[PDB]
């Protein structure tokens, strides 16, 4: 029970997710092969949360690939893990969609998402008891963006029962990336409140300020960040793979994370995050390691959370602790700085912990963060959009696929909805 | 896959076609005599063994395309890619367009069509012409038109040869420039344009060199398509394919025109004097004489830009940079764009055939832009046409074939109209 | 418990702290790189109150260097003992102050002094129950004396009740070493009147009389006058490190110290002071060591402490000693030269002692004392800047940067305020 | 980190900065190809490894440059960092200010900001020109007005070639000094100056040689820069840093000039008939023919001096020197200043080129002074400029190029201004 069937989706969702493959592997103890090489029984007690068993003790991802754009993918399956895939969950078209959510969302996605769902399918019998859907995509393409709204849509309709989680890499609201961003990010918001139950959202200038202000560090690549990401990813799914304490799941930390179904946009962070040079400077207590997950300079979406109120917090942590130093911290930090946390919810925070650290910590721990802060990131993409739609700039690109003015409204609405609930509870 | 066809046409098209080859065999491992692993998004996978390219070369003229069927990039080609007549039009619309190239654009077509039969998904064309030359304007504006009707949803992009408004060849261009204009614009996608005057000026300066050829002009022009193509072709952080540059450069269904730079274009000499990092290059990039057009871009706001990066690039930097151009006062921008850039960056970096000034770089830029700043030039042009026409210099011979005047009148009202679309985009 | 925070900032201040750090490493059993080799468990009892403890039994200076100038720092950094701070401890800009008070104070200084209270509200975090922060720094310069200033004010402002004690390197007023030196001297006595609860005033004229005339040494370098400071320094500090009979305290010695508030300007010593090369002419008696104590010509401030009354005078031993000797010793000193001791408080000296001498020494002491002679630096101070500034020469760089006319008279008055209230108690 | 650009402007400038960037190659084990821990204060760090300056070289003169660009040090230099023109000024004031120079200068200041844009802390720059020679005063003053508008806050330190009163070169420089010192005076922080028949005598009593060049001169100039520079690189006790020039040597905002010297200046004959202290290093700091200028300093109260010890230096030795100074009833010192002294002492020595004459020591200092005593080279001046005037002496050869005479009235009445400032300072 408890499994997992994973979707990658578009350029940066298929290369995160060789990222996130290479970092599971290693944690299972799963060679680039496929062989199980590990030493402990913990490591296969619960491999079938990710990875699905074949003849010769063979380990296979239950992993869908997914790009319009073809050799992106080509490049995966070309990569050193990219092997371990099977070659039948790689869905692919011959035309890209030049950034184009329309053409992801109701044209050229919709001729290749029928063989997506097929395959979902076939992926949904082989859970002993489904605990959901994971998807990474870009907002600001068109195959991540478009095409993994649609996928979505699809898939909560046919499985409404099981949870919907979404690892979305959004824009740097002031740096921005495409010229149509804007628009596509604005449509995919849209389905993804209505059609998801829970979404992460990562943003690279927020990752960049990470490794070089936090980390130290310089000469980034998106290898390199993809990392990050993943490490987060895999931290969330820490307590269905492994033992513990208190354990986590996807629907607890839901239940725990969204007090209005709508709000459910997530700020994903890890800690600890120090130098390598510098690593004998720092030491690894509790306090440290949530001094370093609450600081904002630390988090992975492009807010300042001291400028809203959290609505919940939930902290996942790995490696054998004291929980009264945990819970403790908690209160402290609570007590000390209780203007930042809502007074309408008593006790914001969360804990989740696994006896169990990920390769070389001792002590890991994963934020997931719910700030009415995070309005800001809608607001300045709303503010970008309107002023390019109160124009008509770019929309031709749109209308000649079929997509209306009136849907772009309405989504501008939605947005402008979801900023004001926010606002709300702030 | 992504995988594609070109189209060089008249004597500068088949020229700077020449030098595209040329580049594309350096980079793709390829000898001259089709010899050597993602190559195959041009040369279409071959019988033998050898590879041969997919490309339309077309000329009215037999002399050039002669020329390079006695070359040394010689028997890489099909006999069929390259096209032959009997004589130019001589600057005259009316004959690659109406009377004379109606008669060989249906062999092109065919050959098109046959191109297009080894596709296993067409992204669409690159087109190679002339905004001035005879052939190259109305034939091409012909096969346009064309293309357009036996390929609604496929990219036609095209490289043109803009006339500068100082320095002249022949003196029919503004009619012929004008004439391509009206008939171009609603068939083709994209049209990215460039001087010669710029391309002299960079010469002078940049490269250090004071005694150009046309074959120089044509190896950095092949640069250009090389870095526009690349993500094509081999791996990268960010591919930007051929579709995109429909969709992240035109802000409204009329401008259709980009202007294309490169950077480092810098020799040897004055490199090692110089750093050349990735913040250096985009401010290079958005400088007024680099560019490859007579335009003052601070007289002028960006509707978009779009940046390709190539070889040893950290996307940070990158950011860093296009964060410090965003911050400047001078590098105006519209009133309805606030993500003006896009971004592709490609772990293969620019390859330098022997012979090329352009000296070996880690990392290299090309650069593709829309403005307001454009419509000086066309304005300029639309300025010419008229002082030549109200005196009706050499009306008869473009009427004499086969015209209307009308023709002219209304070429003249669409030139406006864009000009009033532009002026309105700046608002 | 009794945990001190250590500041350095300038040139001065650094370079002095990286002597000091050297020493106070030597004292507790720490290697260069941090390592502990010791064979005394007295070492390591309270070695909390200057190192922080990482993994690996690593101890790390519970030290901040701050300069805006860059490039001394580096030097440290570079250093043998070097090593041992905290890279995320190093705060330095990218501009020198050019020895002027108000760019350290007021413009440069205040871009970079963020960073700095950061770091200390961090330091102050893994303190059980702060003793308080100890600064070394420089009057005449920029950075250590007008940023020092400025610090200083932020930290009394967030630490009201724990004690702020600086050891500030002064002029040397017969032959002084800028040109704008008194006017950075001035403007920062100002703000430690009203900011510190204690400063310890070294002057270097002082120090080379001491190496010269006493010690009977030449070619000394700026090193040999940091090591003199530097065991001022731990003396000051052994009894909230180590055992003993009487013990002092921080807070204790102020307490002994400072009858009135703003009157808490010390003059440092140390005993003995005798050569190297004649080191058997003279033995350890403690009568001997309280008169080399007591002597001018062995305190490192410039004055002639004959020429004014002790108002308060604390002497700290270390080793194991008769305290019969020490307070009989005391009670002929005050007997015999009662004229020296403010007749209005009974008992003007201080004992504490030290069951642990230093490295050789079997008996060490150091002097702290508090003397209206005191004055004379004052008014010679006051005496440079008013024929300066009466002409308002050199006044420009300062109004420059936004300080005002008034606020120099201010502090000019503030001194003299101080002067007539030393005079008070002669 | 601590790291800034210099600027040699005009003929003496160029021969300066040459002698200057050899002095820095000795010292940071540079070879004249770029080749070799500290040295990237001027040395931006760059491609390949093999280092490049950071000096803004400038000269309307073709020639002197040109003889650079085929010198030894060569490739050392960047292409661009040396400019060129087609001629000289002619000591002509009226042509690198107003007609010629307006012209170049905007190419100079697009460089200076090219070398900004790789500092990470621009402390400011070093400028080196000739009260006097026609380039290097006019064209000096309008670079220094234009640096002003584009760097407020980054200091510009100047070394000038002042002409002595007895000796001279071009009868013309009363005119051209005159007007820089105008032009000059509020834009620039600091403006260190050196004579030539100063240097002579030195050269002729000190350094026992009575057959000196330019060349000599050149030299000597470039270690007093280096001693001035040398705490911005290398390690020290005490670091003086370019900003502290302006704060302990600027006691009122148009004082801007101080005396540069140099100690000890001795060759290796009677080097080892001496000792060669600290003390004694002072002693001839301050002695009245060892001074790099035409003042008797007995007749000027001192203002402000800064001292610069290099090598092997204890402090305690400096302390009783200065203190011993001090003492001495001739060595006068104003009213309003008690602290009148400022010191810098560097861990690293001088180091001594091939051909150089002054020996190795193992000590040695630079010391820079502000006195009343410079007045009297400005009155001088000022009498030489005003007994030309009357008479109108090639007057017509500036103002028929473009100028009003009222200039010259101004520039007369600014150095009468000067000149009371000073007498109250005295006072
Ligand atoms: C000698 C030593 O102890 O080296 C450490 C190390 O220096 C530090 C700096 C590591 C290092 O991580 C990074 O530098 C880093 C690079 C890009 C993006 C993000 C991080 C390390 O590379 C990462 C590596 O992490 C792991 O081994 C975890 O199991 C981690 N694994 C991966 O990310 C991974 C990398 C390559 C291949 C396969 C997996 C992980 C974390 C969460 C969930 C699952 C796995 C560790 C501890 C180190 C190095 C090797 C230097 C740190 O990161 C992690 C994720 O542990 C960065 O801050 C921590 C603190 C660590 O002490
Ligand atoms: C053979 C022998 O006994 O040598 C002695 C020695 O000759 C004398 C002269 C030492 C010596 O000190 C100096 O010469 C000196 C040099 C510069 C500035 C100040 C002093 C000595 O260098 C200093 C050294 O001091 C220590 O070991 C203390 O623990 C001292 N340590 C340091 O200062 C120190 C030096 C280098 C590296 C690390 C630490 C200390 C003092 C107070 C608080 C903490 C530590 C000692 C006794 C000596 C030598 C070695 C010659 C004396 O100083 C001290 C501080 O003990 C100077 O007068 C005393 C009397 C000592 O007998
Ligand atoms: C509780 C939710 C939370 C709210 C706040 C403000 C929290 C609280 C504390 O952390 C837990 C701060 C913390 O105790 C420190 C002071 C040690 C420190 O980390 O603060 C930051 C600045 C602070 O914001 C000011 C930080 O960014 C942050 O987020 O702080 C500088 C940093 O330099 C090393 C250090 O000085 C937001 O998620
Ligand atoms: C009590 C406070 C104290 C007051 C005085 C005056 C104290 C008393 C005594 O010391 C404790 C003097 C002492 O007993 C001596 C005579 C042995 C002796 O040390 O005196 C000094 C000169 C004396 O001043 C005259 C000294 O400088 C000093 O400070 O003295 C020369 C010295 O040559 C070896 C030696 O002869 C000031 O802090
Ligand atoms: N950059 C570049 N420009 C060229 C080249 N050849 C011609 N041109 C330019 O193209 C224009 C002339 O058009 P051509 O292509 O020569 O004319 P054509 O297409 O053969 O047409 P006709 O000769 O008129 O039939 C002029 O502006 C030339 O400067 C070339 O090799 N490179
Ligand atoms: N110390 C020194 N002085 C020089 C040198 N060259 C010229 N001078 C002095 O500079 C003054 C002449 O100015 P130059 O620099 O030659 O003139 P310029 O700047 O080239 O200006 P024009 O030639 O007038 O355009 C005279 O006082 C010379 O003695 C040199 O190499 N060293
Ligand atoms: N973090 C991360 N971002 C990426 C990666 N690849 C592309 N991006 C970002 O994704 C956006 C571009 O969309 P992309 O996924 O490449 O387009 P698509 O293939 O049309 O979906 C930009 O904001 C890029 O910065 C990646 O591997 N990691
Ligand atoms: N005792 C001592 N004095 C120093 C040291 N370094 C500089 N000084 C003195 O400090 C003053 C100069 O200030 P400094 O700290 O170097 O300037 P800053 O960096 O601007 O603060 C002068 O009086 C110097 O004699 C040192 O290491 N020890
Ligand atoms: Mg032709
Ligand atoms: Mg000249």
């Amino acid at each position: 029970m408890r499994e997992i069937v994973h979707i990658q989706a578009g350029q940066c969702g298929n290369q995160i997710g060789a990222k996130f493959w290479e970092v599971i592997s290693d944690e299972h103890g799963i060679d680039p092969t496929g062989s199980y090489h590990g030493d402990s029984d913990l490591q296969l007690e619960r491999i079938n949360v990710y990875y699905n068993e074949a003849a010769g003790n063979k380990y296979v991802p239950r992993a869908i690939l997914v790009d319009l754009e073809p050799g992106t993918m080509d490049s995966v399956r070309s990569g050193p893990f990219g092997q371990i895939f099977r070659p039948d969950n790689f869905v692919f078209g011959q035309s890209g969609a030049g950034n184009n959510w329309a053409k992801g969302h109701y044209t050229e996605g919709a001729e290749l998402v029928d063989s997506v769902l097929d395959v979902v399918r076939k992926e949904s019998e082989s859970c002993d008891c489904l605990q959901g859907f994971q998807l990474t995509h870009s907002l600001g393409g068109g195959t991540g963006s478009g095409m993994g709204t649609l996928l979505i849509s699809k898939i909560r309709e046919e499985y409404p029962d099981r949870i919907m989680n979404t690892f979305s890499v959004v824009p740097s609201p002031k740096v921005s990336d495409t010229v149509v961003e804007p628009y596509n990010a604005t449509l995919s918001v849209h389905q993804l409140v209505e059609n998801t139950d829970e979404t992460y959202c990562i943003d690279n200038e927020a990752l960049y300020d990470i490794c070089f202000r936090t980390l130290k560090l310089t000469t980034p690549t998106y290898g390199d960040l993809n990392h990050l990401v993943s490490a987060t990813m895999s931290g969330v799914t820490t307590c269905l793979r492994f033992p513990g304490q208190l354990n986590a799941d996807l629907r607890k930390l839901a239940v725990n994370m969204v007090p209005f179904p709508r709000l459910h946009f997530f700020m994903p962070g890890f800690a600890p995050l120090t130098s390598r040079g510098s690593q004998q400077y720092r030491a690894l207590t509790v306090p440290e390691l949530t001094q370093q997950m609450f600081d904002a300079k630390n988090m992975m979406a492009a807010c300042d959370p001291r400028h809203g109120r959290y609505l919940t917090v939930a902290a996942v942590f790995r490696g054998r602790m004291s929980m009264k130093e945990v819970d403790e911290q908690m209160l402290n930090v609570q007590n000390k700085n209780s203007s930042y946390f809502v007074e309408w919810i008593p006790n914001n925070v969360k804990t989740a912990v696994c006896d169990i650290p990920p390769r070389g910590l001792k002590m890991s721990a994963t934020f997931i963060g719910n700030s009415t802060a995070i309005q800001e990131l809608f607001k300045r993409i709303s503010e970008q959009f309107t002023a390019m739609f109160r124009r008509k700039a770019f929309l031709h690109w749109y209308t000649g696929e079929g997509m209306d003015e009136m849907e772009f409204t309405e989504a501008e609405s939605n947005m402008n909805d979801l900023v004001s609930e926010y606002q709300q509870y702030q | 896959m992504r995988e594609c066809i070109s189209i060089h046409v008249g004597q500068a098209g088949v020229q700077i076609g020449n030098a595209c080859w040329e580049l594309y065999c350096l980079e793709h491992g390829i000898q001259p005599d089709g010899q050597m692993d993602s190559f195959n998004t041009f040369f279409s996978e071959t019988g033998a063994g050898k590879h041969v390219p997919r490309a339309v070369f077309v000329d009215l003229e037999p002399t050039v395309i002669d020329e390079v069927r006695t070359g040394t990039y010689r028997q890489l080609f099909h006999p069929e890619q390259l096209i032959t007549g009997k004589e130019d039009a001589a600057n005259n619309y009316a004959r690659g367009h109406y009377t004379i190239g109606k008669e060989i654009i249906d062999l092109v077509l065919d050959r098109i069509r046959k191109l297009a039969d080894q596709c296993t998904g067409l992204q669409g064309f690159l087109v190679f012409h002339s905004f001035g030359g005879g052939t190259g304007s109305g034939f091409t504006s012909l096969l346009m038109e064309r293309l357009s009707v036996d390929y609604g949803k496929k990219s036609k992009l095209e490289f043109s040869i803009y006339p500068a408004p100082q320095v002249s060849t022949a003196v029919v261009e503004p009619y012929n420039s004008i004439l391509t204009t009206h008939t171009t614009l609603e068939h083709s996608d994209c049209a990215f344009m460039v001087d010669n005057e710029a391309i002299y000026d960079i010469c002078r300066r940049n490269l250090d060199i004071e005694r150009p050829t046309y074959t120089n002009l044509n190896r950095l022009i092949s640069q250009i398509v090389s870095s526009i193509t690349a993500s094509l072709r081999f791996d990268g952080a960010l591919n930007v394919d051929l579709t995109e540059f429909q969709t992240n450069l035109v802000p409204y269904p009329r401008i259709h025109f980009p202007l294309a730079t490169y950077a480092p274009v810098i020799s040897a000499e004055k490199a090692y004097h110089e750093q050349l990092s990735v913040a250096e290059i985009t401010n290079a990039c958005f400088e007024p004489a680099n560019q490859m057009v007579k335009c003052d871009p601070r007289h002028g706001k960006y509707m978009a830009c779009c940046l390709l990066y190539r070889g040893d690039v950290v996307p940070k930097d990158v950011n860093a940079a296009i964060a410090t151009i965003k911050t400047k006062r001078t590098i105006q921008f519209v009133d309805w764009c606030p993500t003006g850039f896009k971004v592709g960056i490609n772990y293969q970096p620019p390859t330098v055939v022997p012979g090329g000034d352009l000296a070996k770089v880690q990392r290299a830029v090309c650069m593709l832009s829309n403005t307001t700043a454009i419509a000086e030039a066309w304005a300029r042009l639309d300025h010419k046409f008229d002082l030549m026409y109200a005196k009706r210099a050499f009306v008869h011979w473009y009427v004499g074939e086969g015209m209307e005047e009308g023709e002219f009148s209304e070429a003249r009202e669409d030139m406006a109209a864009l000009e009033k679309d532009y002026e309105e985009v700046g608002v």
